[PDB]
């Protein structure tokens, strides 16, 4: 298997900036490399083929170079529509192999999350289950840690985490954290705590509530 | 020079088989190999195999040999891929590609799940409820199948300050949640409603967000 | 656009 | 209280099926669940499923549902596991277990390979050849199928200073190598031979290690 | 899925020493844990079941403890026959899940490898292929890096690495490294180099040869 | 040795 080492794997860029993405092959692939891009929820769109041929319909802003093992893809001046994930494809030999992808996101000033905690609802509680929800929204950068604590101790399973992609206007991300329990064990405890770790602060950002009503 | 057209979304049962189709339009079908590629969040992109509709030659990735069969019909310029004995790990987006052009992908969901209406719960702020400038309200849509669900706040009227998180699988059923932030003045004096719709079971639910007693 | 080169290894 | 006995080594072709058996001896077969577990160097140990020969109840890991069928015969106190549509990733050691007792495991090799005799090459020191106290000689046994191969130096007479590395798969065939270190006095004045045997193709080869011209 | 975090994952021990291995569960498993051991090429042997019951036939040297989430396995005085890999099994809920395993090996004074390089053989060369072999044998500890260099440049695929297990008398390990090429491309180059990195030295240990005969 | 406890969840 030819191995494709694509780097960097994630890049924080500004509109209008020149971007360069690379792919080293574990052996010589005789320029049989494609460069494609995939936007969230959309299929792949090839940009370049045979290492340096533009594809019919692709801005001249995209250019590919390299021979042998090291290939590059340059984006001369980055536009909003270029955001997405970039991959390289070697098609010199079988099996065909891909690079891990390069994720592009717009840089911005670091923002701390706005954390909200939601005790279960009565309608859920009268059905047997109990979901405890935590919203960490509008923050930057993407890296975030969320720990759940029931009466002082960490709870690991029962947890479901979901992320939004980078927001088109403010460039921040958002995440919802759901701790799902049964009504009986939710009714066995009192102090539910959501704590998030993020680059914006030294100490965690803590949100809690007491079922006896704080 | 034109395009690849793939069959629609497939919902199958564990142990069954699917045959996916890829129609080639606008180029000489017999001069180009058609390749099948699998994509999953866990494993990323993987090559299954490929066929030359011309010579009929096929090549397979070792991992899929015995699982997948590749075929092509010259009269309909349609490449086909058969997958047998499906389990949930076969659940993916599948793509045919000419290496330059790409089909739009067919979603295969391997599940035993049955159509089930979602439970919709209104998430009101915690008791007490801060004296901040704004308030985040929420709504939790639990245990449905299959995707998708559409969710709005005030039937679309409210759309600024909303976040709707991608649905995730939990114990074989989908769960999704969404929040809205409005200023303190708005709520609860103005009512805010969570509208959920699930075409698949023809459920349409509207949920008022009242303050916690 | 591209020709068979695209490398048609199964020709 | 006694034991689990599993069927022998299985060599199958991609896309075929295997049924493995696990005989329970020395304990009441109907009071204990029998569980099937998969082991591979890549993934480690994984649970497939399990059955209660008593109630007939079965549970499966989601990853194997649709791939594996579990059954049990009370008259022969034998639990069975069926695997369909095999590919090379199914290649593993399979174990039935009572959670306390373990069967000895059946090796399933999924391959298209055909019985092929090994090529045996003698590895003599590099030209020149140091003036050290000892000399390492070697022997390379290439492209065979299936395992195993037995290898000795001087038909067992030489056994001190020998290393025989586990065989690895290379382009669908097994490769193995082994070295011996002897003192400078010994070689090449005394002849050293590499004896290889491959029961499967009934090949038996002896290879003298001569100095490089 | 209950997650089993077994640590440590590898331990360098002396005969006669007391060893403790652990398994934390992601949730409470009500003492439904087994402890088993697997020797190279052999099937698993259960030692302990339901957290602390010895198994019929197992030395009293083995003892298991814990409740809730943290379980331990103590080996009071380590014997040669106890060498192998140790795993824990939670069987409280489905699916059943295992720990990553704990590998035991006998500590010893660090030894550098004895490296040998073998140009292909004539019989191979008159068949079309060319295998270049490197033996790194008798060293400690187990961690070793091997890089191949053809005429000054690193070669990545075509390489096959094999390891022996810890040797019963001297406690050292051994490894063979095979670089497989075709005769045509072996005949295109001159200087074949095997270089190994090991804790025993600052600089790599290099072995080479020239096909024109050095 | 052990009894069904070994936890026989499918009993």
């Amino acid at each position: 298997d030819i191995k494709m080492t694509q780097s960097p794997s994630s890049m924080y860029t500004s509109l209008g900036e020149r971007v360069t993405i690379t792919c080293k092959a574990s052996q010589d692939i005789n320029s049989f490399l494609t460069w494609f891009l995939q936007k969230p929820g959309k299929s792949p769109k090839t940009l370049i083929y045979r290492a340096n041929r533009l594809m019919i319909g692709v801005p001249s802003r995209f250019s590919g170079s390299g021979s042998g093992q090291t290939y590059s893809l340059t984006i001369s001046s980055l536009e909003y529509e270029d955001m997405g994930i970039y991959y390289c494809l070697q098609y010199d030999d079988f099996p065909l192999t891909f690079g891990a992808g390069t994720k592009l996101d717009l840089k911005r000033a670091d923002a701390a999350p706005t954390v909200s905690i939601f005790p279960p609802s009565s309608e859920q509680l009268t059905s047997g289950t109990a979901s405890v929800v935590c919203f960490l929204n509008n923050f930057y950068p993407k890296e975030i840690n969320v720990k759940w604590k029931i009466d002082g101790s960490e709870r690991q399973n029962g947890v479901l985490d979901s992320w939004t992609e980078q927001d088109s206007k403010d460039s921040t991300y958002s995440m919802s954290s759901t701790l799902t329990l049964t009504k009986d064990e939710y009714e066995r405890h009192n102090s539910y705590t959501c704590e998030a770790t993020h680059k914006t602060s030294t100490s965690p950002i803590v949100k809690s509530f007491n079922r006896n009503e704080c | 020079q034109d395009q690849l057209q793939q069959s629609g979304a497939e919902l199958v049962r564990p142990g069954a088989s699917v045959k996916l189709s890829c129609k080639a339009l606008g180029y000489i079908f017999t001069d180009y190999e058609i390749h099948w590629v699998k994509q999953t969040p866990v494993h990323g992109l993987e090559w299954i195999g490929g066929i030359h509709p011309g010579s009929s030659g096929t090549a397979y990735n070792q991992k899929f040999k015995g699982k997948a069969t590749l075929t092509a019909d010259k009269s309909s310029t349609t490449a086909f891929m058969e997958l047998s004995s499906l389990t949930s790990e076969d659940s993916a987006v599948y793509y045919c590609t000419r290496k330059d052009y790409w089909g739009q992908g067919t979603l295969v969901t391997v599940s035993a799940a049955k159509t089930t209406a979602p439970s919709v719960y209104p998430l009101v702020p915690v008791c007490g409820g801060t004296t901040g400038s704004s308030v985040t309200l929420g709504c939790l849509v639990k245990g449905y199948f299959p995707e998708p669900v559409t969710l709005t706040w005030n039937s679309g009227s409210l759309s600024s300050g909303v976040h709707t998180f991608p649905a995730l699988l939990q114990s074989g059923l989908y769960t999704l949640s969404s929040s809205v932030t409005v200023t303190s003045n708005t709520w609860p004096s103005q009512t805010i409603t969570c509208n959920v719709a699930h075409p698949a079971s023809s459920t349409k639910v509207d949920k008022k967000i009242e303050p916690r007693v | 656009g591209a020709t068979p080169e695209d490398l048609n290894q199964k020709l």
